[PDB]
RNA sequence: UAGGAUAGGGGCCUACCAUGGUGGUGACGGGUGACGGAGAAUUAGGGUUCGAUUCCGGAGAGGGAGCCUGAGAAACGGCUACCACAUCCAAGGAAGGCAGCAGGCGCGCAAAUUACCCAAUCCUGACACGGGGAGGUAGUGACAAUAAAUAACAAUACCGGGCGCAUUAGUGUCUGGUAAUUGGAAUGAGUACAAUCUAAAUCCCUUAACGAGGAUCCAUUGGAGGGCAAGUCUGGUGCCAGCAGCCGCGGUAAUUCCAGCUCCAAUAGCGUAUAUUUAAGUUGUUGCAGUUAAAAAGCUCGUAGUUGGACCUUGGGCCGG
């Protein structure tokens, strides 16, 4: 039976002592200023840094020269620099490690959505993202944790389908329009 | 085995009220939030 | 088991056929041919995957039964026929000729020829000696045999075939300083001038070989192929001139490639 | 102390594995015991409710602990099991077939109870909590 | 208001047809029918026949608004006949199905004579 | 050694001769809830446990044994015999083998459909063309994995902290909450013309008119003494019932039981149970311990094992970056 071939893992690991108030208290404060929706959110973005930051320690382990080392390390600095996560001339590797979940938290097209205006509220960010109403270069992301690009942070802007900007208004406008003429 | 369910039978049956709906999800993080160190 | 074992699933389908995981359970198996069904390529996998001038299964079928293809210039109905090395497939309705070369990545590619550069095709020789009544006779690598075979061809040596003489026109001698083309493990596709040669006793001798612009690697005398005397090859070689790069230089060549454009 | 000499990877590794045994844990699981244990190297087992028994509490507490003698029809052993809740017991009744689970602390008994390291928690293939929390009733 | 475009197209003399992956982009619209899309194949290709047409594997994007799909474009529909699939013709009606009941489809069959 | 037999080497077998082969570097035997491997979990490194399973190799068709056809079978969707089991019988006989797909009995803690199709992947035939329970699709599916709804924004308001002065005010700024508060916005869950999908249907992705007032389109699982985040709340119970993984609670002011309000943790998941990895430097090669806590043989000799003192020219250099 083929379609078992088909891989796939995890996204996470919970944490090992659960039941901390300085831990419990930073992870309140990441969900509440990047308006998440559960802590599973938060704890992904834990497990997708922890293995960045294991593949540039394995790196650092060895020396320069070395083929792999170049190679992944300009690859792992391409990857960053794409994600607008690590700024211009800090392509050095070593501030590959102080990267923090504040900054993938950064990213998230709500958090793009809210600094680029268009939300008033990042809460109202999520939602508004999830009804169907923001593309980003031509398709509607209804995604909220897109990880959106520097080559794509330019362009994120409403639908030509959603009430706010696109065309036809939503469904309580037309029908307060029919009960009004 | 004559007191099997002894309290269990003494206590008093009392009934809830119909407690607002708390919102779930998101909405209860944002409560969270900005109920513990907003307010 | 009890008996030969005629299905082939899909994870087992060698390396360098390049077919996909989940697009079903089995692989085209190539048949018992002339070619070692480990270094070869089924029609299918040439027709469907590569150029695309069918879709299924059933629409090779169509191809090749219309009689339009070709190989080493006889018309072949097979769909499982396992062509191999310098094997050339015509098309004459389209005119169109491709013979079946190596990259440096050790899969296969189809280089475009003329025709006047397909009469002929190129392979080595197994081995030379005796047969009934005393004629020696050569057999190759391709399955092919030649009868009265020219007194000074040895083993290990390459030899050219024409398709209508059907016999030599000319053969190689193998030695070092000739240009060769190797066909089997992680050395496969860099062609590059002999310029050693050890051999030890009780197994395998060992070729040593570099590519001509420097970089220099060895190989057992089994996967060698010697293309051309000298350094000049008598076969065009494909795009990437027999040249394997090193990774750091396939990203600068992107790079590169980007960046004018 | 320790061997440390070269060429002496055969005292090391039969070191390690003679004083492998004298640890409890590797012993218990390695000496093949639980597979003459009641569940026979089971999870749960199920089996029939022979009578409502009720076994005093440990020295330091003072209670009547309501369990139950069930037999096991995979091996057809019999033990004693709990009936963990306030007045649950009663939905219990004899030859009523019953789940014994493990009781908890991994095969040995647990709290003030002497004796017993079985919990039921299913009767009539009904769950014991869906009955104590009335949400199924058999 | 609708667009239409190929790419990845090829033409193999070898089975007499023209072979495209279409990318039709219909903004606004829910989706494109294949039978409204012959037309405008047709007569963009004026390949004489609107039935020489076999197009399929539609998608409609996530998003809405571009949808993709293979395309098959012959040259005579002699060779349309020979060098088909039995169900696009089926599907443009150019033949009709038949059913089974296999009891005795071949074992029952199999004992008399 | 001589020969037989085999496709072929061979004690594979025979005749004769020799008495050898293995073993503390563990033979032989015994256990395995043991098919082997690629690999799976956990992993700072070292490791520990697992591996029926879809890829490869082997083995087996209820248990054994023996064979024909054939290139290939000691074949079981072939036969012959025996043992176990069982079917039809017109009472003579005859036919058997689901560890194939689906299903039924039973066993058990524990496992879906007596569906559709050859359209894809490949095989097979005298063969473009038939067949394929290989295989694919639809159905049950909280095995596991992924994304991800259950509301958002506003001003009124009893309020509640700066900040306009801070004095002495008062209200005012991010809107914090109780607001079934008041209000127009947005949408998909669901329904539904269609289209597309499909071998044919279907899921999906698209989308005409429907589809929201917070009671509803309602989120639970476990707790609130410590370990462990969160009640010196209120009633009942009285070392009873019961909780409690450990410590302990309960003998009339119970934060632990049983309940209501409140809160906490995770949240479409969460507990329990067993096996197992980490914790465990409590298996310690990296890396434990042996005066008194568990633990130096009473003492010496000792064979194999383990371990073994120093010494022998690349000693000074030109050379090219
Ligand atoms: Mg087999
Ligand atoms: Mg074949
Ligand atoms: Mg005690
Ligand atoms: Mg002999
Ligand atoms: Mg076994
Ligand atoms: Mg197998
Ligand atoms: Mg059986
Ligand atoms: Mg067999
Ligand atoms: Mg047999
Ligand atoms: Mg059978
Ligand atoms: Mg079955
Ligand atoms: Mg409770
Ligand atoms: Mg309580
Ligand atoms: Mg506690
Ligand atoms: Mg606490
Ligand atoms: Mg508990
Ligand atoms: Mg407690
Ligand atoms: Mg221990
Ligand atoms: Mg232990
Ligand atoms: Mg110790
Ligand atoms: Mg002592
Ligand atoms: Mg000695």
């Amino acid at each position: 039976h083929v379609n078992f071939y088909r891989n796939y893992g995890k996204t996470f690991k919970k944490p090992r002592r659960p039941y901390e108030k300085e831990r419990l208290d930073a992870e309140l404060k990441l969900v509440g200023e990047y308006g998440l929706r559960c802590k599973r959110e938060l704890w992904r973005v834990q497990y997708a840094l922890s293995r960045i930051r294991n593949a540039a320690r394995h790196l650092l382990t060895l020396d320069e020269k070395n083929p792999r080392r170049i190679f992944e390390g300009a690859a792992l600095l391409r990857r960053m620099n794409r994600y607008g996560l690590l700024a211009e001339g800090q392509d050095k590797l070593d501030y590959v490690l102080a990267l923090t979940a504040e900054n993938f938290l950064a990213r998230r097209l709500q958090t793009l959505v809210f600094k680029a205006g268009m939300a008033k509220s990042i809460h109202h960010a999520r939602v508004l993202i999830r009804q169907r109403h923001i593309r980003v270069g031509r398709q509607i992301v209804n995604v909220p944790s897109f990880m959106v690009r520097v080559e794509s942070e330019k362009h994120i802007d409403f639908s030509l389908t959603s009430p706010f900007g696109g065309g036809p208004a939503g469904r309580v406008k037309r029908k307060n329009q029919k009960k009004a003429s | 085995l004559a007191r099997a369910g002894k309290v269990r039978g003494q206590t008093p049956k009392v009934a809830k009220q119909d407690k607002k709906k708390q919102p779930r999800g998101r909405a209860h993080k944002r409560i969270q939030y900005n109920r513990r160190f907003v307010t | 088991a009890r008996g030969l074992k005629k299905h082939l699933k899909r994870l087992n389908a060698p390396s360098h056929w390049m077919l996909d995981k989940l697009g079903g359970a089995f692989a085209p198996k190539p048949s018992s041919g002339p070619h070692k069904a480990r270094e070869c390529l089924p029609l299918i996998l040439i027709l469907r995957n590569r150029l695309k001038y069918a879709l299924t299964y059933r629409e090779v079928q169509s191809i090749l039964m219309q009689r339009h293809i070709m190989v080493d210039g006889k018309v072949r109905t097979d769909k499982t026929y396992p062509a191999g090395f310098m094997d050339i497939i015509s098309i004459p309705k389209t005119g169109e000729n491709y013979r079946l070369l190596y990259d440096t990545k050790g899969r296969f590619r189809l280089h475009s020829v003329r025709d006047e550069d397909a009469k002929f095709k190129l392979c080595k020789v197994r081995s030379v000696q005796f047969g009934q009544k005393g004629i020696p006779y050569l057999n190759t690598y391709d399955g092919r045999t030649i009868r009265y075979p020219d007194p000074l061809i040895k083993a290990n040596d390459t030899i050219k075939l024409d398709l209508e003489t059907n016999k030599i026109v000319d053969f190689i001698k193998f030695d070092v300083g000739n240009v060769v083309m190797v066909t089997g493990g992680r050395n496969t596709g860099r062609v590059g001038v002999i310029k050693n040669r050890e051999k030890h006793k009780g197994t395998f001798e060992t070729i040593h070989v570099e590519d001509a612009q420097g970089h220099q690697f060895a190989t057992r005398l089994g996967n060698v192929f010697t293309i051309g005397k000298g350094t000049k090859p008598w076969v065009s070689l494909p795009k990437g001139k027999g040249i394997k790069l090193t990774i750091i230089e396939e990203q600068r060549k992107r790079d590169a490639a980007a960046q004018a454009a | 102390g320790k061997t440390r000499g070269m060429g002496a990877g055969r005292k090391l590794k039969t070191h390690r594995r003679n004083q492998r045994w004298a640890d409890k844990a590797y012993k218990k699981s390695h000496l093949g015991n639980e597979w003459k244990k009641p569940f026979a190297g089971s999870s749960h087992a199920k089996g029939i409710v022979l009578e409502k028994i009720g076994i005093e509490a440990k020295q330091p507490n003072s209670a009547i602990r309501k369990c139950a003698r069930v037999q096991l029809v995979k091996n057809g052993k019999k033990i004693a099991a709990f009936v963990p809740n306030d007045g649950c017991l009663n939905f219990i009744e004899e030859n009523d077939e019953v789940l014994i689970a493990g009781f908890g602390r991994k095969g040995h008994a647990v709290g003030d109870i002497p004796g017993v390291r079985f919990k039921v928690v299913k009767v009539s293939g009904v769950s014991l909590l869906a009955l104590f929390k009335e949400k199924k009733e058999k | 208001a609708v667009t239409l475009r190929t790419r990845k197209f090829m033409t193999n003399r070898l089975l007499s047809r023209k072979q495209f992956v279409l990318e039709v982009i219909h903004p606004g619209r829910a989706n494109v029918s294949k039978a409204d899309l012959k037309e405008r194949l047709a007569k963009i290709y004026e390949v004489k026949d609107s039935n020489c047409i076999f197009v399929f594997k539609f998608r409609t994007h996530f998003g809405g608004g571009k949808s993709t799909g293979f395309g098959l474009i012959y040259d005579n529909l002699e060779a349309a006949k020979k060098f088909e699939p039995k169900y696009r013709l089926i599907r443009n009606g150019l033949a009709t199905k038949v059913e089974k009941s296999r009891k005795q489809i071949k074992e029952r069959k199999n004992r008399t004579k």
